[PDB]
């Protein structure tokens, strides 16, 4: 058999990967790049095998020939007799979150406010809200809608990066990796929690996982869910318990991609590696837990219960869904 | 309806 070379995005992911590689007896080894797009190029060159991706990144990777292999599956809202690996994935809820104290703000008054995004090109943080905004405004100038934003991956001198904070030293402002304080689901929700932005584009789970003591991290440890609201497309505001009826879209779960010629081998190695290090894995928590990273969602989301098999050997457009694909393509016409 | 970004 061959080793699987994973691609880690930024140095925190690389440290986690190196621990996984040590635990796996080098069944998995690590390449690292500074951004997800750069990891996609490593895998296109054959210098890495796979990484797990948000759906917006699966689009980029899929246009370049990489294929979905396994998808993240989080705990299901309904009881299922099926093993996690065979349970159909449910998709996550993209939402717009604000503070309850910021009383005037609705979907219809977002113009000229301060926004917090997971990163350019990601589903809940970017493709869904900016796709909706370009369509409702009839303008491609989405870079001028919010007065200032943190949208990792954008031009660091531009208003889309003006709220980003970089690392402890203030280096790497706006880089689309975990070194940027406001990157990702947790960083964009911390950008709202600290009142750097007025609105954060994240998913429902983020709000729950980082409030009411579900996170012990310093910036989160004291946040209360009741201090947040969701913005609904009909211009109303709801408590965060109401995400099912107040979301922007349902997103396809993050999933692992690879070259087509290495998909089968990546799939077999991951199914064995989660049996060891996955949730209730043989060797988790004693030795190593593949789906933990102290809330930082490194390599996989921390709420992942398993990687699941895909039904119907789907292409990347079947996995993303025709509608989501079309919405991306419409939005990328602006660029 | 278009190609790889890289
Ligand atoms: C919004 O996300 C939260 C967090 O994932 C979901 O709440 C979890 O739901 C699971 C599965 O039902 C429960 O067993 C967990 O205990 C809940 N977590 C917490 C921290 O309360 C919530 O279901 C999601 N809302 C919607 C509409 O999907
Ligand atoms: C933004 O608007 C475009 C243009 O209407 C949307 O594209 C359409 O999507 C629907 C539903 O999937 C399709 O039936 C149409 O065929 C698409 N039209 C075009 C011209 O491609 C797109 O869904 C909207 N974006 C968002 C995020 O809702
Ligand atoms: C390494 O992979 C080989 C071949 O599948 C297997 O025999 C061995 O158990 C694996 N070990 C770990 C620790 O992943
Ligand atoms: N807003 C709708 C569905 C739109 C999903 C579509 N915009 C996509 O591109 O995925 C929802 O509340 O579920
Ligand atoms: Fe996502
Ligand atoms: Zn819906
Ligand atoms: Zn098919």
């Amino acid at each position: 058999y061959t080793r699987v070379v994973w691609c880690a995005v930024g140095p925190e992911e690389q440290k986690k990967c190196q621990q996984w590689s040590q635990q796996s007896g080098q069944n998995v080894t690590c390449a690292t790049a500074s951004t997800t797009d750069d990891c996609i190029v490593l895998v296109l060159k054959g210098e890495a095998d796979a990484l797990n991706l948000d759906g917006g990144y699966i689009y980029t990777a899929g246009k370049c020939g990489l294929v979905p292999v396994l998808a993240e599956n989080r705990k299901s809202s309904k009881h299922s007799s099926l093993d996690c690996v065979l349970r159909p994935t449910e998709g996550y809820l993209a939402v717009a979150v604000v503070k309850k104290a910021n009383e005037g703000l609705t979907w219809n008054s977002l113009k000229d406010k301060k926004s917090c995004h997971t990163a350019v090109d990601r589903t809940a943080g970017w493709n869904i809200p900016m796709g909706l905004i370009v369509n409702q405004t009839g303008s491609c100038a989405f870079d001028e809608f919010f007065s200032q934003s943190c949208a990792p991956g954008a031009d660091p001198k531009s208003r889309l990066c003006a709220l980003c904070a970089g690392d402890d030293q203030g280096l790497d402002k706006c880089v689309p990796n975990s070194k940027e304080k406001y990157y990702g689901y947790t960083g964009a929700f911390r950008c709202l929690a600290e009142d750097v932005g007025d609105v954060a584009f994240v998913k429902n789970d983020t709000v729950w996982e980082n409030t009411n003591g579900e996170s012990t991290a310093d910036w989160a440890k004291n946040l209360k869910r009741e201090d947040f609201r969701l913005l609904c497309l009909d211009g109303t505001r709801k408590p965060v318990t109401e995400a099912q009826s107040c979301h922007l879209a349902v997103a396809p779960n993050h999933a692992v991609v690879s070259r087509s010629d290495r998909a089968a081998h990546v799939e077999q190695v991951l199914l064995h590696q989660q049996a060891l290090f996955g949730k209730n894995g043989k060797n988790c928590p004693d030795k190593f837990c593949l789906f933990k990273s102290e809330t930082k969602n490194l390599l996989f989301n921390d709420n992942t219960e398993c990687l699941a098999k895909l039904g119907g050997r789907p292409t990347y457009e079947e996995y993303l869904g025709t509608e989501y694909v079309t919405a991306i393509a419409n939005l990328k016409k602006c660029s | 309806l278009e190609a790889c970004a890289f």
